[PDB]
């Protein structure tokens, strides 16, 4: 799911004509770029890891738990592309997210 | 196959990060050498 | 008085805590030789009282104009609106000088402005409840 | 448009009051604030 989000964020910025996100900081402070996107369920594959693959002693990465959080997708977006210190409000609204 | 390009460093160094956070008028600028947007120490808490 | 969130920066550690929340204290000091009157509450209260006089002037014009536009149903419906407009102007004035006087001022950090709204200063913040998790990094 | 006229009236009072409170550093710092107040109104 995080890969779907990363591609979507990059493409959305291309549709805005912003190819380098740091260009945003020529106009605004780093505390003024937010991410309010969310998810109904987050990283369900990581949840399967924790609840089933681990129960069968399959090899599961040690930090699998962090990858299941609904807000981890936005965390990776910031950690790989945006590098802002703006608001981060992740909604969970099932099908109205 | 390079629409997505991962950022390796923040626009500020670890030495300037808190200065950037505490200066609401801090803005990046094109780095002459690297040709990349970065925060410049002379542009932090400046009268300009 | 205040609530805010903040992310950190480029990294590869999801669980690592960072210092983005420090932005809550952001404040431009390049020019601080003389004090800003915006931070003085006596000065803000003077502007509010001036603006409040102008509003009641505005009220009397719109009332008399309605009197000429006139009848009971017409007057009650229009009168409710003009006074509703007047309350909106008063509340906008109060928001300008009492609640949000610092939002446009880069020389006032959000934390400082949140406290100064009620006449407190940075030295009045007595207790910090720490996330205090008992981990080394946090 | 009515309210906009009242604001520029307010601007001229605060400008002249500053002129009497006065110098370069003092004027630039205070002037930035009064015009910032006027934009807010």
């Amino acid at each position: 799911i995080t890969l779907f989000v990363l591609v979507s964020v990059v493409e959305a910025f291309i549709a805005s004509g912003i190819t380098d996100p740091y260009e945003m900081y020529k106009y605004v402070h780093v505390s003024e770029v937010g991410n309010c996107s969310g998810s109904g369920m987050g990283g369900v594959s990581a949840l399967r890891g924790m609840f089933k693959d681990r129960f069968k002693d399959e090899p599961v990465q040690n930090d699998i738990l962090q990858e299941s959080f609904i807000n981890t997708m936005s965390a990776w977006v910031n950690m790989l592309l945006i590098s802002s210190s703006g608001p981060i409000k992740t909604p969970v609204g099932a099908c109205a997210t | 196959n390079k629409l997505f390009v991962s950022k390796e460093h923040a626009p500020y160094t670890d030495e300037l990060e808190e200065d950037v956070y505490l200066d609401p008028l801090a803005r990046v600028s094109k780095d002459k050498k690297s040709g990349s947007l970065t925060f410049n120490s002379k542009n932090i808490q400046s009268k300009d | 008085a205040m609530a805010a969130t903040a992310t950190d920066k480029i990294g590869r550690s999801v669980p690592a805590p960072g210092k983005g929340i420090l932005t809550t204290a952001r404040e431009h000091h390049s020019s601080v030789k003389y004090a800003s009157p915006n931070l003085n509450m006596k000065y803000r209260k003077r502007q509010l009282v001036t603006r409040e006089a102008q509003i009641k002037d505005w009220v009397e014009n719109e009332l008399e104009a309605l009197k000429l536009e006139a009848q009971n149903e017409f007057l009650l419906e229009r009168t409710r609106e003009i006074h509703n407009e007047a309350e909106s102007q008063l509340r906008a004035a109060q928001q300008q000088w009492g609640n949000d006087f610092y939002k446009r001022d880069p020389r006032i950090a959000p934390l400082r402005g949140a406290l100064a709204t009620y006449g407190l200063t940075i030295d009045d913040l007595g207790v910090a409840s720490f996330h205090g998790t008992s981990t080394k990094a946090n």
